């Protein structure tokens, strides 16, 4: 049933409850809101991608992110990514709060929508991470019959050069191994969160609208004595979200930037000075190339 | 609602 495992529905009651003996596992869903102070723009915000891809002359927005569409007009999303790349990859502050809820050995499993590899960057291990939108790091030939592989050097050349890519071998499109709308998500994502949920002790929900269907629908896969905790610019996911009404009781939203809810909550354990050494040292070790 | 099957 509907325990109440929370003393009171705040960020303060969160870390209280993360300090308690109860709170042994936490699941973390993220999306492009956690990479926007990375560089990378959203979707939906009023600088997000839906708000200016009028260059390209597309049906609808979401048609330049749709797998017919691109195997039929590719030239679109490479145009796209040769824009949006960033000059650099570096994980953000919340990033880092993930990796160090690893390091404290409290992080079950982090659950991410955005492709930009800045988890594994941060020091998640594949084990640690569900890229279940897949990813911009390796790339795959379209053709069954050949499927050949394609590192992320050769498909900056092909796209700084603004040539599509195709395969050297069998001449077929070459497509970034990310999850397009219409296509599966990869099964480890099913086989992980069918066995991941049912001991969940705390979601941690972190930059994203939850509009994304399956993924968002991960969040009424928890039992429901399982606080869920929202760090977001907005209210997302109203088994759904519950944060205001009579019957909310396990549910809070801490409205603001990411990075700085990592670090309010961080404060409230005790843990900024860890995480702000963590990701100055990472970030140094990454400048040091 | 956007969806990746
Ligand atoms: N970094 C990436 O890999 C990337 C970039 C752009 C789009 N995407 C895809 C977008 C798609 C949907 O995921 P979703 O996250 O819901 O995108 P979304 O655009 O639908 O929602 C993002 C949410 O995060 C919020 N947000 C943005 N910046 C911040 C911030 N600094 N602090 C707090 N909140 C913020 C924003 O208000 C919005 O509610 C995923 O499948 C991704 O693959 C990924
Ligand atoms: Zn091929």
């Amino acid at each position: 049933q509907k325990e109440r495992l929370l003393d009171e529905l705040t960020l303060e009651g969160v870390a209280r409850y993360m300090q308690s003996e109860r709170c042994r596992r936490v699941i973390c869903l993220v999306g492009a809101g956690i990479s926007t102070s990375a560089g990378i723009p959203d979707f939906r915000s009023p600088t997000g991608l839906y708000d200016n891809l009028e260059k390209y002359h597309l049906p609808y927005p979401e048609a330049i992110f749709e797998i017919s569409y691109f195997k039929k007009h590719p030239e679109p999303f490479f145009a796209l990514a040769k824009e949006l790349y960033p000059g650099q990859f570096k994980p953000t502050i919340c990033h880092y709060f993930m990796r160090l809820l690893k390091d404290k050995g409290l992080l079950l499993r982090c659950y991410t929508q955005n492709i930009d590899t800045l988890e594994r960057i941060a020091g998640l291990e594949q084990e640690d991470l569900v890229e279940a939108h897949g990813t911009f790091y390796t790339s795959h030939c379209v053709s069954a019959s050949c499927r050949h592989e394609y590192p992320l050097s050769w498909m900056k050349e092909k796209i700084f050069s603004e040539v599509t890519p195709k395969c050297e071998d069998c001449q077929s499109l070459v497509k970034p191994d990310i999850v397009f709308f219409g296509e599966s998500l990869p099964a480890r994502f099913f086989s992980c969160m069918q066995s991941d949920f049912l001991k969940v002790d705390l979601l941690l929900v972190m930059g994203t609208s939850l509009q994304v269907q399956p993924f968002a629908s991960l969040i009424s896969k928890a039992p429901l004595s399982t606080p869920r905790l929202l760090i977001n610019k907005e209210k997302a996911g109203q088994g759904g979200m519950d944060f205001d009404s009579k019957k909310a009781y396990r549910d809070v939203a801490w409205l603001g930037e990411c990075d700085q809810g990592c670090l309010a909550l961080a404060e409230l354990l005790g843990w900024k000075k860890e995480l702000e050494d963590l990701v100055r040292r990472e970030h140094a070790s990454i400048d040091a190339q | 609602r956007a969806a990746x099957t």
